[PDB]
């Protein structure tokens, strides 16, 4: 029969009926490439640290999707608050950089 | 000089460390321990083994009858069987046909096996722990001794007074029952003495091998002897001893944690990788030479020509010096980020010296120690090839070890973009608020 | 037939119940202790006793020098004197002046009263707890046994099997470390082996009393010998075993508290009076009788003549009664005001019975259950006379047992006055409120 045993860095212990107990540890010699493009470097951890991979990218895309939705909120808000005085005023000078840093 | 430090309970993995007394150069200390023995106290409550069933002669009483009388015999049994009528070698040996009875005995006895083949119930309490220690120092060779790891007892090991912290962790293997056969041990919460049921371990309960005092608890039952024949007939559960002995289960010896091995003579875990060992060692002050009097080195630079994280000392590095007065020097990396190989080198008035390294972290960066002065080593580290090793990794990693140059430049990409965005939006908000107010003033 | 109960810790005082079978007239059961013991798992950790300085010949070296060496002896001293020129009763033992030398050593060994003038320092574990039991049930004489206090263990006590539960108390007297001298045990917190001072407790240390590695730890110095007298001053700490002796102070047989008894064969603390103990009794079925064969009691009208709430069976009480086929009939009281002396009380066809009881109340009252009958008993007690008396009281006092009828009346006077004048207030403020209301309405 074939059976698999999941070894890692804390090693184990197998004994074969009647003979000495062998000890082995896993090495760091998961597939990927660390200094290569994104992708690469995610299989790389995700090779070695599976879970914490994990929650490491849905970590970012939230900080991400929460800080680009803060920024764009605050910009429109931004520019409402700085555009509405001058709409309920059609007969304003309306200099061209208001256009220029407001929108 | 007393120097004080801690070390990982590790067994084989040598710790390293300099001895730096003031106005005296580095003394290299090496400390190995080559065993360290958890040793339980221990008391014996009751010794368990295969029964046997001690069956004398029936009294066959002829034209008559007998009573049965109580006796202070393991699990003794006594009936009168009426209405016998027995037959031997010589024919029919009462001559009444049916006023004859046959009063049969049985008690239970402990088995010639009981003296080697038996199962030891011990009550098991915190106790003591040792170790053998295997310490070097400067020029001095490899000297070992016996030790107790509780911090208080000193030992002296090749003029060296060794005071060797209580373990970190009071964690043991042991529960409060085990019990000991043959060579194994076994957490088994074993029946208290005199409860131990019919067919079950504590069937045959006995204080000591050698007592004058047995509990048996058997169904031991006399069945009526047939018709005509002399013999004593008796139906008993099979030895609770046997059973056990077949369902006995993984051992402890198999199932302890943290790799310990399972010693009997004294009852003992060994090699138990929990926690750390504080220490302290009293070096002599003869091992110790003046600064001025050790050779000065400087312009240090290392280059590291090789190196993988594997768990042996997979990397190797190349370090330039000038000196003066040429002859040995220390060498010893403080930091956690590398172990190094060699502990001491050579060196002439100038020229270059290699040493052997292990490390964990992709990009090592560590401070490297030349008797009286140091240099950093930095370089890359390459995956290592074999997927599995047949011994302990040397170097130990930390949380940031496996984050590369390149994660981490995008992590600071990720958050300065991030909180750019979001300053930016704030920024913003403050310059058109100040606006909106000279507007109203 | 199993009887479960739960009694105190007590020794000397009787735990009296009836056992009542369905169908059977009760059997009057009496469990008393003789004593009580505690016995911790200890384990020897060294023995302490008395050095004795072992002073070897010196070596008077004329005319040259002579160089000391280490030997393994315990606190081992050696110094070489120069410049000596002893005299003899031969006269000058050497011929040149300065040139000759004197080398003396000493060194510390167990004096000879080490073999009985030692004590012996013990680390205490939680250990086992076992008592004598004697026991009375129905026509049964006392029988005793000793048993262990497990819950689990059984012990035959006349036929009757009983079970123990543990005590529902782990206090014990002994620390996790103890000092046994002579007859004393002292819960001293003594050094670790190897640790001890010069002039303290633990200034020697053995494993054994017949250990070859002795640890001796006194400031032994050797002085230079007295110009021309050949000997070996030196001065040394005196001994802190001694010193100990002097200092030990009270033992743990004198401050244990619960009046525990302290016993070192094996070390044990005797007649510890902590919390309660569970029991379990199966009595033998022939033990009990039908109901239908034994005598019934009727009309039974119970009279305290005198009572006393002394610790003695103060009590006197005399119980009218009448009873078909004038038998035996066990008396008992299941209420815990009063405890009955008598067990049982012979009966005729009428007449009355007297039985004495102690009780701590001043009015008490108990439910007295004559066999397979009851009567209620009610009467005032008078203070005892005797301030101090030497036997523990028989009786068990409550919360209540001191409050009188005039306290009671007192105190209901106070509560519903006070409860009266609160609804009074209620009550007028509400009638007011609704005479209000029909003042608009
Ligand atoms: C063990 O792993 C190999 C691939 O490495 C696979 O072919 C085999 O089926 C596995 N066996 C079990 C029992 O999982
Ligand atoms: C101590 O270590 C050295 C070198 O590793 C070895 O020669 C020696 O045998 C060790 N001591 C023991 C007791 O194993
Ligand atoms: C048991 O009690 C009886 C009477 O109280 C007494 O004579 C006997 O000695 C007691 N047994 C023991 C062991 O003290």
């Amino acid at each position: 029969t074939t059976v698999n045993f999941t070894v890692t860095g804390e090693g184990l212990e197998y004994t074969w009926g009647n003979h000495p107990p062998k000890r082995v540890w896993a090495q760091e010699s998961g597939e990927g490439n660390p200094h290569g493009w994104p992708h690469e470097v995610v299989v790389y951890y995700y090779n070695r640290y599976p879970l914490t991979t994990i929650i490491g990218l849905c970590t970012c895309v939230a900080i991400i999707m929460v800080s680009c939705v803060t920024s764009v909120w605050l910009l429109c808000r931004t520019r409402n608050l700085c555009i509405t005085p001058y709409k309920l005023a059609p007969n304003a000078q309306v200099p061209i950089l208001l256009a220029l840093l407001c929108c | 000089y007393e120097h004080t430090a801690v070390m990982p309970n590790k067994v084989g993995i040598p710790y390293k460390a300099l001895v730096e007394r003031p106005g005296y150069a580095p003394v290299h200390l090496q400390i190995q321990l080559v065993n360290t023995r958890i040793i339980p106290s221990t008391n014996l409550e009751y010794i368990t083994c295969k029964y046997k069933t001690k069956v004398p002669s029936p009294v066959v009483k002829c034209c008559g009858a007998t009573q049965c009388t109580s006796k202070p015999h393991p699990d003794y049994q006594c009936q009168v069987f009426s209405g016998v009528y027995p037959f031997m070698y010589g024919g029919a040996y009462c001559f009444c046909d049916t006023e004859n009875t046959q009063m049969s005995e049985a008690y239970v006895e402990r088995s010639e096996e009981c003296s080697i083949d038996h199962a030891k119930a011990y009550k098991v309490h915190t106790g003591t722990v040792q170790a053998m220690v295997n310490i070097t120092y400067g020029s001095v060779s490899w000297r070992s001794a016996d030790v107790y790891v509780n911090g208080e007892t000193p030992a002296k090991i090749g003029d060296a007074k060794l005071i060797i912290g209580p373990l970190s962790s009071a964690w043991s293997p042991f529960d409060n029952k085990v019990v000991v056969y043959g060579h194994e041990v076994y957490n088994y919460d074993f029946p208290e003495y005199g409860t131990g049921k019919a067919g079950s371990f504590g069937d045959l309960q006995s204080r000591t091998s050698t007592s004058n005092d047995l509990y048996a608890n058997t169904n031991l039952k006399l069945q009526r002897p047939q018709a005509g024949i002399v013999h004593t007939p008796f139906t008993q559960v099979p030895s609770g001893f046997e059973r056990w002995k077949k369902d006995k289960g993984a051992p402890l010896n198999d199932v302890a944690p943290f790799g310990c091995s399972i010693a009997l003579e004294p009852l003992r875990a060994e090699n138990c990788a929990v926690g750390s060992i504080p220490i302290s060692i009293d070096i002599p002050d003869a091992a110790f030479t003046r600064i001025s009097e050790t050779p000065t080195v400087s312009d240090l630079e290392c280059k590291i020509t090789e190196c993988t994280y594997a768990f042996d000392f997979g990397g190797i590095a190349t370090v330039a010096y000038k000196s003066s007065k040429a002859g040995n020097c220390p060498i010893h990396s403080p930091s956690g980020v590398a172990v190094i190989k060699e502990n001491d080198v050579t060196l002439a008035e100038s020229g270059s010296f290699t040493f052997h390294f292990s490390t964990a972290n992709i990009h090592p960066a560590f401070k490297l120690q030349v008797c009286t002065s140091a240099v950093t080593c930095k370089g890359d580290c390459k995956p290592p090839k074999d997927h599995i090793v047949d011994y302990a990794a040397q170097h130990t990693e930390s949380f940031t070890s496996a984050i590369s140059a390149t994660a981490w430049s995008w992590i600071k990409v990720l958050v300065g973009g991030t909180s750019a965005f979001i300053v930016l939006g704030l920024i913003a908000t403050a310059v058109v608020a100040l606006v909106l107010f000279f507007h109203r003033h």
